[PDB]
C-alpha cells in the first residue's frame, strides 16, 4: 500500500498506460486468432441486409422475362430530348446558347452520374459566338490564380489564406474524434456471384477511387515512359480534399507525451527547471528508486533529445567503465540517470554540481551518501543538491520519518 | 435474443385465450377487460387468416386502461414473421417528407412478402491450410484440409478462394462457414482447443439448408426506385417515393403470388394515440383501407368528443365521422380493486421486488384512490427505499415513504392551487419575493 | 553522436534546380 | 483563480449512507424531501434494472431544480451518461423534433466496450509498388501491389499491401523514413511522425519526432470504449470508416440530421445484445434531463408518451416552474406545469420548497465564499434581507458588482455601503418594472 | 472605416476608482449607467465568474448601444465581443437554441501559446522534385546567411509557398515554421543576367547575419466557435467564412470542452471571457429566452448584455405582455440597468461632439437652435440635421453653418411629429389600413 | 487601379533550349525557354524561364497561335490561332483570334469597379481548386 503511495507520487501512469484515442471501429473484420504478410482490406459491417434472390433476379438484373433493359432504352436514349437524331432543333438551340463544340455532349452530361461528371470534366475551349460569357467575378477568379503577393487583386482574394496564415491554423490540434467509425452496410444475396461483383464495383470503383488517391510517382514514371502512355491519357487523381493540418487527416490519436509530462506534477517541475538548466550550459545527474521511472524519463528525454546515459543495477559490470570515463572526459553529456545505490558509491563525479532526487527519501543514510558520489575533490563550482517531491502525500511521512531518523542519528 | 430487462409492457406475453378464443381471468400478464381482449383476439385471428385486408381497428377508453397493453398482447401472439408497425400520431410529421408519403411508407412496412430460397454452405473445422505462393503472386497453388466430426475431406483452391482465404485470416483450428457462390467466408470462431470458442460442425459439410426471408413492401419499394438505394432503410432519407414505383411493385408482387414463388403475410399497423393526426392524414386513411396491399390497422385514442386537428369542428374521439364509418371499435373498462391489485402483484414479480400483504393492500388503495400506473411506479421507488435500510421485503411504511416522497396528480394540482402566487400562471406573472 | 540525415529518394521525378547564375527544368 | 457559474458550489446531494439528507452538505441548504426523493432516484439508476422511469422537478422559479438535476448528474459520476436538454432544443430546421427527442433518448444511454485491435505499426523502411500489366484497362487499379517495410523495437516485417490500404496508405502522406500506425480493424493509417534516428533539425514542417515503438510490428490491443447508442446510430446512418468509395465520400459532404429508422436502431441494439452476450460489453443506462419541459408542444409530448414506454429508454428527469398553464399548440386545455395529464400519470411529482431568511442568508454566504468575497455580518444581514424582499438570484448576482465596487475602493471586505452602491447602481424586475409604468415615453 | 452614429466613443469616460467624468472619451452624461458599465467592464476583465445577464434598459434614443460600444471600445483587443440583433437568429439553416449556441460560444476565446521557429536568410540553391502529374513534391532548400548554412527538406505545403511569390536563388526570405508562411524580403544577389519576362523591380535587401534559425514564442487567440466549426467537418473552415456549419452535433461541443480544459490544464491555452451583446433583445421568441436562461447557467459562457427599449409589451411567442418584453424567468437572472433620458445641456454637448466628430463648424445660435429642435423633437433628428446643414451650408459656399442654414434643413427635412400631423391631415391621400386611397384630386 | 506588363502575339518561334551539362537519367534539361511573339508594328524574341515550357506544354501552344504572357506570374494563356492561318484546314474548331494592335509589350493602367459583395461572394467559395 506505501508502495502504491510511492508510485502515484511520480508519475500516475505505472499502472495503466495511456493507448491510442481511436474510434470505436464498428466492423467484423479478419482477426487473427493468435517471407511477407498479405494484409487485405476486409473490413465487413455486423449488420446484414439479407436479400432474397427473386428481387435481384426479377427487378435489377435484366432477364427474358421482365422488361427492364428495354424500358432502360426507352427512357434514357430513344425518348431523350438530347437526343441528336431525334431533336436535332433543341440540341442546335442549346449549342448557341453554352457555345459548346460538340452537340451531343448535352446527351452525353444528362446520361452520366454527377460524381462521375464531376471526375471525367475537362476544361475545353469554347466559341465566342454564344450567350454564355463571362460574368465579372468568375473572371477576377480566373485571373488571380498563380498571382503572387504584394498584389492587390490577388490579396483581396486570398481572404481565407490570410486568415490561415495569420491565426497559426496550420501548427493547431485535434480536439474532436468520431466516437464511432463503421463502414456501410453490406447487403448479401445469398448463392449469387453477380451481386458480389456488384457490390465490390459500387463499393471500391476504380474511376472514383483513383480520383481519391494519386498514383506513385515511380509508377506513373513507368506508365509515361516505359509504356509510352501520355499524360493526358491518365487516370485522373488527387481529387481528394486537402485537410487542414496533419493532425485532422486521421481520427487516431497517438498518446501525447505533453500530456504525459502535465499529469505527472514531479515531471512538470523538472522540465521547468531543467530547461533554464540547459540553458544556463551545465550538467545534471538525476537519482531514483524504481527502473520504471528510469525508462519513462528516459521516454522524456527522447522528446527532449538531451544526450543522457543511464546507470542501473541490471547493466552489466564491462560498460560502468565507458560511461564513466566518457561522463568525464566529453561535455556534451547532459543527464545522468543514476539508481541510488547503483552509484552512490565511490563513483567518481567530480564534473558535477547539480544533483536531483526524483523520489529518493528512503533512508537519510543511503540518501546522504547519493549527493556524495559528486560532492568530492576537483569540484569547479558551487554545488546545488536539488529535491523535489509533491505535498500532503505519503512523502509526507516518509520525509519527516527520516528527518526523525536524521535528528536520531545526529543525536546518537 | 435482443435483450432489453424491463419495460413498462414486458409483463405481457400475449393476449391470454384458450382454444375457443374466450379470456381466461389472469394469462400471459393480462388480467381483466374480457371482452376487449376477445375482440383483440377476433381481431388477431383476421390477421392469422390473412384473406381480408384494410380493416380499421378502433380501441378507445379511458387513459391507463388496457389500450397499449391490448396492442402488445397483440403483437406478441402474432408470432415473428409477420410485420407489426409500432408508429405514434406525432411521428408522421416529417420535414423531408409529405404526411401522406409517411402514412403510406408506414402501411407498407406492414406487409410482408415470404420468400423461400435454398443455398449451399460449406461449414467445418480447419485442419491445416497449404498455400504455395511464387515470386511475384500470379499463379498460386493450394491445399484446404476441413473437416467436421462425421468428415474429412482436402479441397485444391484456385487463386480466387487463396486471395479470399488469406483475406480474413483463417488459420488451423478455425471453423469457418463459405459460400461458394458469392465466395464470403464468415469465421464462427475457433474449435474446442486450449493449445470466440464454438463448437465443431456435425453431419455433412456441404450442406443445403432452406433460408427463410420476409421482406417488407417498404424495402422493396426503396430497392426498386433508383434515386436512392438500399442505404435509405437505414438513413432513411428515401425522399418521396414515386407512385409509378408503387404500381410496378404491387404488380410484380401480383405476378409472383399467381406463380407460387411468394406469399402474401400481411400484418398490423398500430397507430398509439391515432388523435394527434390532421383531416388530410384522416381521409388518406380513410381511402388506403380500400386497397389490396393494406394491413389491419390498429388505432388507440383516449379523447372523447375532442377537436379534430387541422379542422375547427369536435368530433368523437378525435376522428371525423366517415373515418369512424370505416372502424370497428373496441371499447376498454376501467378496472375495479381486484384486477387492480392482480396487475400490481403481477408488475412486482416482474421487476423482482417481494412485496407484503399489508404493503399490497396500500398500493390498492392508492392505485383505486389516485391511479394505476402511479401505484405501478411507486413498487419500483419503494424498493430502493427497501434496499436502503438494508430491508428485501418491501413493508408499508416503505410504500408510505415513497407515497409522502412523490407526488401523484392530485396532490400536485392541491399544491400548486394553494401556492398559485409561487408560479408562473397564464399571463406570466409570478412572485419570487417570499416577504410581503 | 551525429544522427545521419533521412534518406533522400527521387525516382522518375521531374527536377527544378535553381542556382545562382542559371535555373534548370529536367523533365521527361 | 477558477471559474464558476452560477453553479459549481454543489458536488452532490449531500446524504448519509442511510438515504437522510443533512441540513449543509454538499453546498446544499434545505430541501431535505426533495433531495431524499433525488437520492432515491439516483439509487433506482444505479441499479440499472429500470426504463423509461421519468420524474418532474415541481417547484417556483429560483427554487433549485435545475441544481438538484446537477446534483443527481454528479452523485452518479462520470461514466454514467448524462445528456442535459433544453424544450426549445427539440425544435430543429433539418429534421423533425420526434426524430430529435429520439436521438437524446439514445444518448442518453451508453456502454463499455471492452475492443481489441489489430495493429501493424513501425518505422517506414521500403516502399515499392508492383505496377500491373495494363493499366489503362478500365477496370482494376493501376498498381497491382505494394510492398512495405516495416522495423519497429526488437522485430522487423514486410507486408504486401492491398490497393485499397494503400490509398489510406498514401493520403495521409507516408514516405521513407515515417513511423505509422496501420489499424487492420477499419483500414484506417495514422502517420506519427518522422523517426528520430535520422537527423532532426533540418525539417521545415514543425513535423514530430517519434521513437521507435517497442514491441513486435504486428500487435493485438485491447481497448476500453465508451459510446452511446446514438453514437452508434449515427455511425451507421452516414458511414464513415471504411476505405471504401461510400465512407470516402461521407467524410466530404456536409452532415446532416436524417430520421434514423427504427429497422437501424433494431439491429444496432441486435448487435449490442450480442456484444453483451459475449461479455464484451457493459451496458450503461443514464440520466436525460429536459429542463424547461412547458415549452414542448403537444406533439413531443404524444411522442414522449409513446417512447417512454420503451424497453431501451433512459430515466428522465423534467422540471418546469409553470402553475396551471395551457399546453403549446393547443387551445383549451388547462393542465399542471405545462405537462397534459396522460404524460403525468406516467410520472412521478418532486415538489421543491421555497426558501426561509436564513436559509436565503446562508445560500448567499456560501456563494461568497465559493466566489472568493469576504462579507461582514451587517452586509450579509442586509444582503439576507435585500434577498428576502427582491428575490434569491437578484441578491446572488449583486455579490461580484459588490466585490468589484469593494476592490476599487481599495478593500478586501464587503461592507454596507458596497451592498447600498450595489442596489443604487443596478435594479431587479420590481424597481425597473416600477419605473416602467411610471413614464410617458415607451421605457 | 466611415463616419458611423457611435463613431466618436472611444472608451467609457472612466478614471481609476470608477467614477464618470462628465465629458470624456465621447460619451457624456449617464452617470450612474457609465458607472454601472464600468463596473461590467471590470467584472469582464477580472474574468472570475461567468454567465451572467446585464439589461440595459431604457426609452429610445438615450445611449444604451452607445453604452455597450463604450464597453466594447473600453474592452481593447482579443477580447471576444459578439455584437448582434435579435432578429439575426431566426435562420432558415439554424434553429434558434444551435444560432443563439453559436453566438454564445463566439464569445468565448482561447488564447494559445505556440512555439514557432523564424527562418530568415539568403537563398543559394532550390531543388523541387515533382512526380509528373505534379502531384507529389518534395525537395531541400539551401538558404544561408552571413555566417550560417544550412540545407532544409521541403514538404507539399512548404513548395507550394515556394512556387507562389516565386524566390530565385538569392532573394531574401523569412519562413515562419509554425504557421507556413513565407514573406520574400527583397533580393540580394542582383543577378545580371535576368530573364525578361517578370517585372524585376524587386527591393534590395543585405544578406542577414547571425543565426539562421531562431526560436520565437507567438500568441493567437481562437473562438470557441471557430474551434467547433473546425473540428465539425474535414472543411469547417471553408464553412467559417460562408457559414455553411448547419447544427453542429453536442459531442463536438464536449469533447472540446473537454480539450479546452486539458489545454489550459496544460498551460497550453488560457480562456478569455468576453461579451456577447443582443441588441433588441425583445425581438426574440420565449424559445429563445427559455434556452438563454440554462445557457447562462454553464461555465463556458459570457457575459450577456442586452438592451431593449419596450415598455410593458407582448412577449413574442405568447399572448402576454411583460415588462421590457422579457419573461420573468429570464427578467430574475438578468442585472438590470437603467439609462435615464436627457436635458438641454447634455443635448447641445452631445450635438457639439457630433458636430465635432463630422469636422462640421456650428455657430453659437445654430447649435442653440440645434439644441432647441432637440428638445421639441428627439435627439437623433437634430444629430441627422447636422450634416445636411453642412451640404446647405457648402451650396452657398460657406465653411460655417450659420441658422439659416439650419432653418432650411428643418423646413426640407421633415421629423416624426411633422410627418404625422401632415398625413393626419391628408389623410385620403394616403392608403389606410383599410387600403383605402383617392389619387384623384376632383 | 493595377498596372500590368503584358506580352502578346502570336508565336513566331518556341525553342526550349537544353543546357550546357545535361543531368543524366532525365530527357531535355531545359536551360530557358526561347519564345517569339510578333504582333502590329513590331516583334521581339523572349528569354523566359524554364519552368514556363510545362506551362506551354499544359495550355497546348502552338507555332502560329496568339498567346498572352503576364509578367510576374508566367501563366500561358493561348486565346486562338492568327487569322493569317485560318485557310489551311476545310474543317476546324478552334476561332482565328486576329493579330493583336499595338506594341509586344505594354503597360496597360486598368480600373476595376467592383462592389463589396463581389469580394464577399469571390471570398466565400474558395479559388478554383482540385478537390471533388
Ligand atoms: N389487462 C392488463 N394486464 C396487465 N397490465 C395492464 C392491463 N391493462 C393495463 N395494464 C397496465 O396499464 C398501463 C397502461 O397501459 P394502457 O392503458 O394499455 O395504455 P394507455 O395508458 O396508453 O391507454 C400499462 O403499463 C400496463 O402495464
Ligand atoms: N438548496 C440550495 N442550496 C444551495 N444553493 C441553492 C439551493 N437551491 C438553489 N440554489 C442556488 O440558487 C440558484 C437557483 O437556480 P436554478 O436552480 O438553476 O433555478 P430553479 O430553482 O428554477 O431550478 C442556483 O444557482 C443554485 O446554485
Ligand atoms: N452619453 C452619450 N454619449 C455619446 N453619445 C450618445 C450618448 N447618449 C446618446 N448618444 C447618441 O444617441 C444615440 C443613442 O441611441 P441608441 O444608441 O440606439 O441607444 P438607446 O436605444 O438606448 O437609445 C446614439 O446614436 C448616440 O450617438
Amino acid at each position: 500500500a506505501v508502495m502504491q503511495f510511492r508510485k502515484v507520487c511520480n508519475h500516475p501512469d505505472l499502472f495503466e498506460r495511456a493507448d491510442v484515442d481511436s474510434p470505436f471501429s464498428f466492423t467484423t473484420f479478419g482477426k487473427t486468432t493468435s517471407k511477407f504478410t498479405d494484409l487485405i482490406y476486409s473490413s465487413r459491417n455486423p449488420i446484414k441486409y439479407s436479400l432474397p434472390r427473386l428481387i435481384y433476379e426479377d427487378l435489377i438484373l435484366p432477364n427474358y422475362n421482365n422488361d427492364v433493359d428495354i424500358a432502360n432504352k426507352l427512357k434514357n436514349v430513344k425518348f431523350n430530348i438530347f437526343n441528336p437524331s431525334t431533336n436535332y432543333e433543341l440540341c442546335l438551340f442549346l449549342s448557341k446558347l453554352t457555345g459548346e463544340p460538340s452537340l451531343n455532349e448535352f446527351f452525353r452530361v444528362s446520361t452520366t452520374p454527377l460524381l462521375k461528371r464531376v471526375i471525367e470534366r475537362t476544361n475545353g475551349p469554347k466559341n465566342t459566338d454564344s450567350l454564355s460569357f463571362k460574368t465579372i467575378t468568375q473572371e477576377l477568379l480566373e485571373v488571380t490564380r498563380n498571382a503572387p503577393s504584394e498584389g492587390v487583386m490577388a490579396s483581396l482574394l486570398n481572404v481565407e489564406k490570410h486568415a490561415y496564415e495569420r491565426e497559426y491554423l496550420n501548427c493547431i490540434q485535434r480536439g474532436y474524434h468520431p466516437n464511432v467509425s463503421a463502414p456501410p452496410v453490406t447487403i448479401e444475396v445469398l448463392g449469387s456471384s453477380h451481386v458480389t461483383n456488384s457490390i465490390n464495383n459500387e463499393l471500391f470503383d476504380p474511376l472514383i477511387s483513383q480520383a481519391l488517391s494519386d498514383i506513385p510517382a515511380i509508377t506513373q514514371y513507368n506508365m509515361h515512359v516505359k509504356k509510352g502512355i501520355p499524360v493526358e491519357d491518365f487516370p485522373k487523381t488527387g481529387l481528394f480534399p486537402e485537410p487542414l493540418n496533419k493532425n485532422f487527416s486521421s481520427n487516431i490519436s497517438m498518446p501525447s507525451m505533453d500530456r504525459f509530462i502535465t499529469e505527472s506534477a514531479k515531471l512538470r517541475k523538472l522540465d521547468e527547471l531543467l530547461v533554464k538548466l540547459k540553458s544556463e550550459g551545465h550538467r545534471v545527474l538525476i537519482y531514483f528508486q524504481m527502473t520504471k521511472m528510469m525508462d519513462l524519463m528516459e521516454e522524456y528525454l527522447t522528446y527532449r533529445q538531451y544526450n543522457h546515459i543511464r546507470l542501473d543495477g541490471s547493466s552489466k559490470l564491462e560498460d560502468r567503465r565507458d560511461l564513466v570515463h566518457d561522463w568525464q572526459t566529453n561535455p556534451e553529456i547532459f543527464v545522468f540517470l543514476l539508481s541510488t545505490r547503483a552509484g552512490g558509491l565511490g563513483i567518481n563525479l567530480t564534473a558535477a554540481d547539480t544533483v536531483i532526487f526524483y523520489d529518493s527519501d528512503w533512508n537519510p543514510t543511503i540518501d546522504s551518501q547519493a549527493m556524495d558520489r559528486a560532492h568530492r575533490l576537483g569540484q569547479t563550482r558551487q554545488v546545488t543538491v536539488y529535491r523535489l517531491l509533491v505535498r500532503g502525500t505519503i512523502e509526507e511521512r516518509m520525509r519527516d520519518r527520516a528527518k526523525q531518523k536524521e535528528q536520531v542519528q545526529q543525536v546518537v | 435474443k435482443s435483450l432489453s430487462l424491463i419495460a413498462a409492457h414486458s409483463h405481457i406475453t400475449g393476449l391470454g385465450l384458450d382454444e375457443n378464443l374466450q379470456p381466461r381471468p389472469t394469462s400471459e400478464g393480462m388480467v381483466g377487460q374480457l371482452q376487449a381482449r376477445r375482440a383483440a383476439g377476433v381481431i388477431l385471428k383476421m390477421v392469422q387468416n390473412g384473406t381480408i385486408a384494410g380493416r380499421a381497428v378502433l380501441v378507445a377508453g379511458p387513459p391507463s386502461t388496457g389500450k397499449t397493453a391490448l396492442a402488445m398482447g397483440v403483437s406478441q401472439s402474432l408470432g415473428k414473421d409477420v410485420p407489426f408497425t409500432a408508429i405514434a400520431g406525432s411521428e408522421i410529421f416529417s420535414l423531408e417528407l409529405s404526411k401522406t408519403e409517411a402514412l403510406t411508407q408506414a402501411f407498407r412496412k406492414s406487409i410482408g412478402i415470404k420468400i423461400k430460397e435454398e443455398t449451399e454452405l460449406i461449414e467445418g473445422e480447419v485442419v491445416e491450410i497449404q498455400i504455395d505462393r511464387s515470386i511475384t503472386g500470379g499463379h498460386k497453388q493450394g491445399k484446404l484440409t476441413i473437416k467436421t466430426t462425421d468428415m474429412e475431406t482436402i479441397y485444391e483452391l484456385g487463386n480466387k478462394m487463396i486471395d479470399g482465404l488469406t483475406k480474413e485470416k483463417v488459420l488451423a483450428g478455425d471453423v469457418i462457414s463459405i459460400d461458394k457462390a458469392s465466395g464470403k467466408i464468415t469465421k464462427l470462431g475457433r474449435s474446442f482447443a486450449r493449445s470466440r470458442f464454438v463448437q465443431c460442425p456435425e453431419g455433412e459439410l456441404q450442406k443445403r439448408k432452406t433460408v427463410v426471408h420476409t421482406v417488407s413492401l417498404h424495402e422493396i419499394d426503396v430497392i426498386n426506385s433508383r434515386t436512392q438505394g438500399f442505404l435509405a432503410l437505414f438513413t432513411g432519407d428515401t425522399g418521396e417515393i414515386r407512385s409509378e414505383v408503387r404500381d410496378q411493385i404491387n404488380t410484380k408482387v401480383a405476378e409472383w403470388k399467381e406463380e407460387g414463388k411468394a406469399e402474401i403475410v400481411p400484418g398490423v399497423l398500430f397507430i398509439d394515440e391515432v388523435h394527434m393526426l390532421d383531416i388530410e392524414c384522416f381521409s388518406f386513411i380513410n381511402r388506403a383501407l380500400e386497397d389490396e396491399f393494406a394491413p389491419i390497422v390498429m388505432m388507440a385514442t383516449n379523447r372523447g368528443v375532442s377537436k379534430t386537428r387541422g379542422t375547427n369542428y369536435k368530433s368523437p374521439h378525435g376522428l371525423p365521422l366517415d373515418l369512424l364509418d370505416r372502424s370497428i371499435i373496441i371499447t376498454t373498462k376501467s378496472y375495479n380493486e381486484q384486477e387492480i391489485k392482480t396487475i400490481l402483484s403481477i408488475r412486482a414479480q416482474e421487476e423482482e421486488v417481494e412485496l407484503s400483504s399489508d404493503a399490497l393492500d396500500l398500493l390498492t388503495k392508492t392505485g383505486v384512490e389516485t391511479s394505476l400506473r402511479y401505484s405501478s411506479n411507486l413498487i419500483s421507488v419503494a424498493q430502493q427505499i427497501a434496499m436502503k435500510r438494508k430491508n428485501n421485503t418491501v413493508e408499508v411504511e416503505d410504500v408510505k415513504r415513497a407515497y409522502l416522497l412523490f407526488l401523484d396528480s392530485a396532490r400536485s394540482v392541491k399544491y400548486v392551487q394553494e401556492n398559485e402566487s409561487q408560479y408562473i400562471d397564464d399571463q406570466g406573472n409570478v412572485q419570487i419575493s417570499i416577504a410581503k | 553522436f551525429v544522427k545521419p540525415r533521412r534518406p533522400y529518394n527521387s525516382e522518375g521525378m521531374t527536377r527544378i534546380l535553381r542556382r545562382y547564375e542559371e535555373d534548370l527544368f529536367c523533365t521527361f | 483563480v477558477t471559474r464558476t457559474a452560477a453553479h459549481t458550489h454543489i458536488k452532490g446531494l449531500g446524504l448519509d449512507e442511510s438515504g437522510v439528507a443533512k441540513r449543509v452538505e454538499g453546498g446544499f441548504v434545505g430541501q431535505i424531501e426533495a433531495r431524499e426523493a433525488c437520492g432515491v432516484i439516483v439509487d433506482l439508476i444505479k441499479a440499472k434494472k429500470m426504463s423509461g422511469r421519468a420524474i418532474l422537478l415541481a417547484g417556483g422559479p429560483s427554487t433549485g431544480k435545475t441544481a438538484l438535476a446537477l446534483a443527481i448528474s454528479q452523485e452518479l459520476g462520470p461514466k454514467v451518461p448524462f445528456c442535459p436538454l433544453v424544450g426549445s432544443e427539440l425544435y430543429s430546421v433539418e429534421v423533425k423534433k420526434t426524430e430529435t427527442l429520439m436521438e437524446n433518448f439514445r444518448r442518453a444511454i451508453g456502454l463499455r466496450i471492452k475492443e481489441t485491435k489489430e495493429v501493424y505499426e513501425g518505422e517506414v523502411t521500403e516502399l515499392t509498388p508492383e505496377d500491373a500489366e495494363n493499366p489503362l484497362g478500365g477496370y482494376g487499379k493501376t498498381i497491382s501491389h505494394v510492398i512495405v517495410g516495416l522495423k519497429s523495437a526488437k522485430g522487423t516485417k514486410t507486408l504486401r499491401l492491398d490497393p485499397t490500404i494503400y490509398e489510406s496508405i498514401q493520403r495521409e502522406k507516408v514516405s521513407i523514413g515515417d513511423v505509422i500506425y496501420i489499424e487492420a480493424n477499419t483500414g484506417a493509417v495514422k502517420r506519427v511522425g518522422r523517426s528520430d534516428a535520422y537527423a532532426t533539425e533540418f525539417d521545415l514542417e514543425t513535423e514530430e519526432y517519434v521513437p521507435l515503438p517497442k514491441g513486435e510490428v504486428h500487435k493485438k490491443k485491447e481497448i476500453v470504449q465508451d459510446v452511446t447508442l446514438h453514437d452508434l446510430d449515427v455511425a451507421n446512418a452516414r458511414p464513415q470508416g471504411g476505405q471504401d468509395v461510400i465512407s470516402m465520400m461521407g467524410q466530404l459532404l456536409k452532415p446532416k440530421k436524417t430520421e434514423i429508422t427504427e429497422k437501424l436502431r433494431q439491429e444496432v441494439n441486435k448487435v449490442v445484445a450480442k456484444y453483451i452476450d459475449q461479455g464484451v460489453a457493459e451496458l450503461i443506462p443514464g440520466v436525460l434531463f429536459i429542463d424547461e419541459v412547458n415549452m414542448l408542444d403537444i406533439e413531443i409530448f404524444t411522442y414522449l408518451n409513446k417512447a417512454l414506454e420503451s424497453n431501451i429508454a433512459p430515466v428522465v428527469v423534467l422540471a418546469s416552474n409553470r402553475g396551471m398553464t395551457t399546453v403549446r399548440g393547443t387551445e383549451d386545455v388547462i393542465s399542471p406545469h405545462g405537462v397534459p395529464p396522460d404524460l403525468i400519470d406516467r410520472l412521478l411529482i418532486v415538489r421543491t420548497l421555497p426558501y426561509d431568511k436564513d436559509e436565503i442568508r446562508t445560500i448567499i454566504e456560501r456563494r461568497a465564499t465559493v466566489e472568493r468575497l469576504q462579507v461582514e455580518s451587517s452586509a450579509l444581514d442586509l444582503l439576507a434581507t435585500m434577498g428576502t424582499e427582491t428575490s434569491l438570484r437578484y441578491a446572488l448576482q449583486l455579490l461580484a458588482p459588490c466585490g468589484i465596487l469593494a476592490q476599487t475602493s481599495n478593500r478586501k471586505e464587503i461592507v454596507v455601503n458596497d451592498v447600498n452602491e450595489a442596489k443604487l447602481l443596478f435594479l431587479d424586475a420590481k424597481r425597473s418594472t416600477k419605473i416602467l409604468e411610471t413614464s410617458a415615453n415607451y421605457l
